[PDB]
């Protein structure tokens, strides 16, 4: 399994918009979370993002893929963006799920310059 | 006038403390939340080779499922129970096909490889967890084995005194190098992609670990030495006395502070919920040894005598009645 991560790239204005989308491409196990993290430039720690606000998620478990649009664009929204799909693991026992990191997009760097 | 070292560079795995960086006989190094809640978890760097885990009341074996569920026998071992599909114990080829889709993970040693793997069991539905499992590899079976319960010792006397009057019972275990276990590596999260060249595996035949003082070779000043019928022996006496993150500050009848004090996170149906804390006197950690040990031995083969040390050793003397070795060191292996 892949996390197909699309733009790559993206310069964008102050107040526009984005929208970053992830396929879990040869998954055997169903989507049961996902992630996003951003790695700003001047760090390269990674920070999980807080869905809320200009932060909007949509996730179809169905297709497996999964999106975030921000709106509104500030500078301080710079960075690496990568999402993450967290998977469902039944136990042949039980009757509860494990969840299962699955794998990271390769990313998207997003730039929101202003007049320059 | 010149300070410097020409073997520093070649020594620099055996810089334990640098390298590995957590206990070596007990590993608790790290902490890390989980659904708000913190426990310890073991964080060295460098695999441990021969390293298992012995129950005392018990016959199951460690690398057996843990409890409560008809499978794996009676109060079960330490390791992850059956998934659909089954993700642990899983081989070598079994997880190089499964991340085949990885171009970093499925070309990874064996290793790492299980390290990784372990780390991708996201502990009890909390997504954002830092908190990751350690594994056990088995060399003979190319099996990789996650470990679900990541605490390595449980065995004050008077409690866990074997089969006889303990009190008797729930869980005594300590970490060991058996002969049985000769082939397992004890794997933390951290195991780092190149431990190959950075960590210590194999025993140095015909070497002595000296310190490098004024241009020349020296003896270690301040050994302990202890009989050992062979190299083997050595090891499990250095591994023995290596760095520690046990609550060396041993318990009586077991509390929840100190059941998490040892790595237990679970009572297997709901957490350890702690709602105490240390904010006082602890900072959090005391019994974080971040590899400060006995974590090194020369074993003389003429007088059978294990000479073994807390300092880190900086140039190598040819001797060919030794065997330099470490806690981390395979326990029968000589390059």
């Amino acid at each position: 399994a892949w996390v197909d991560q699309t733009p790559r790239t993206a310069t964008k204005e102050t107040g526009e918009s984005l929208t970053i989308n992830c396929v879990l491409r040869d998954a055997s196990l169903e989507l049961k979370d996902t992630g996003w993290y951003r790695t700003k430039l001047g760090s390269t720690n990674e920070q999980s993002i807080s869905i809320g606000g200009r932060y909007v998620e949509t996730v179809n478990k169905g297709s497996k893929s999964f999106s975030l649009r921000i709106s509104d664009l500030r500078v301080e929204d710079s960075g690496t963006y990568k999402c993450q799909a967290f998977y469902s693991l039944p136990l042949r026992d039980y009757n509860y799920s494990l969840l299962f990191r699955g794998e990271k997009g390769a990313g998207t760097a997003l730039t929101v310059k202003a007049a320059a | 006038n010149y300070m410097g070292n020409p073997w520093t560079e070649y020594m620099a795995k055996y810089d334990i403390e640098e390298v590995h960086g957590s206990g070596i006989r007990v590993d608790l190094g790290e902490d890390a939340e989980v659904a708000g809640t913190q426990y310890r978890l073991p964080s060295g760097k460098c695999p441990v080779f021969g390293k298992g885990i012995i129950i005392e009341n018990s016959n199951t074996t460690f690398l057996t499922p843990v409890a409560t569920g008809n499978q794996y026998l009676k109060d079960g071992g330490f390791a992850f129970p059956p998934t659909e599909p089954l993700m642990s114990p899983m081989t070598l080829d079994e997880m190089r096909h499964f991340y085949k889709d990885n171009k970093y993970v499925k070309n990874l040693d064996e290793l790492t490889l299980c390290s990784r793997h372990a780390g991708n069991m996201i502990p009890d539905n909390d997504k954002n967890s830092n908190y990751k499992y350690p594994a056990v590899y088995d060399d003979k079976d190319k099996k990789c084995h996650i470990l679900y319960i990541a605490a390595q010792e449980n065995n004050g006397p008077r409690y866990c005194n074997k089969d006889e009057s303990k009190r008797n019972s729930m869980f005594c275990f300590r970490p060991a190098k058996d002969i049985s276990f000769q082939n397992y590596t004890y794997l933390s999260k951290n195991v780092v992609d190149n431990w190959e060249k950075v960590c210590p595996r194999k025993n140095l035949q015909n070497a002595k670990f000296g310190l490098w003082v004024d241009g020349n070779c020296e003896d270690i000043p301040h050994v302990n030495e202890f009989p050992a019928i062979d190299l083997f022996e050595c090891n499990k006496l250095v591994f023995e006395l290596s760095a520690s993150d046990q609550p060396k500050q041993y318990e009586q009848h077991l509390t929840d502070y100190e059941k998490i004090k040892e790595g237990f996170k679970n009572k297997n149906a709901s957490m350890i919920k702690s709602a105490f804390l240390p904010t006082g006197a602890f900072k959090a950690d005391r019994y974080k040894s971040h590899g400060k040990g006995y974590n090194w031995g020369n074993y003389n083969t003429e007088t059978q005598k294990c000479e073994i040390f807390n300092v880190k050793p900086t140039c190598l003397i040819n001797n060919s009645s030794y065997i330099a070795t470490t806690a981390l060191s395979h326990p029968i292996e000589v390059e």
